[PDB]
């Protein structure tokens, strides 16, 4: 609804939220503006 | 031991819950059994 | 990377009634004018 970076709606409207393959209530991960350093990119050849 | 963790600010009359499902992938194990081992939950940049 | 979200999807253990016989599992995700075309984001093979 917003403009937030990290803000995406949860469990989205009318529809179910699931595909009947994650039947859970483990979707989210949502949040969490940052992810790790990435071993296996570009840049992996440096870090390795 | 998904989303077992989790932050509750409380703003002057608000307040913003967000669980660390909603964050990590990465669950520190209960195992190493051996006994006081702890544990760390880490959350990223909580644009609160 | 730009404006989007990280989504950390759990599946279930296979079934051979909601998957199929093939225990292989690719996740799409689109924007999405029904019809415009959907990206395949993931590939893997879901687990027993």
């Amino acid at each position: 609804t917003d403009n937030n970076p990290e803000g995406w709606t949860l469990d989205k409207s009318v529809n179910n939220g699931t595909f009947a393959g994650l039947a859970e209530n483990g979707v989210t991960g949502l949040l969490q503006s940052g992810e790790p350093m990435d071993f296996s990119g570009a840049n992996a050849l440096y870090f390795w | 031991s998904s989303d077992d963790i989790s932050m509750e600010i409380e703003l002057n009359s608000t307040k913003f819950e967000t669980i660390t499902g909603s964050d990590v992938g990465l669950r520190p194990p209960l195992y190493p059994t051996v006994s006081r081992e702890t544990l760390a939950f880490p959350f990223g940049k909580l644009s609160i | 990377p730009g404006q989007g979200t990280y989504v950390t999807l759990i599946l279930k253990p296979y079934d051979k009634n909601t998957h199929g016989t093939n225990r292989a599992f690719t996740i799409y995700y689109s924007n999405d004018a029904t019809g415009s075309g959907k990206f395949p984001v993931y590939s893997g093979s879901l687990s027993v």
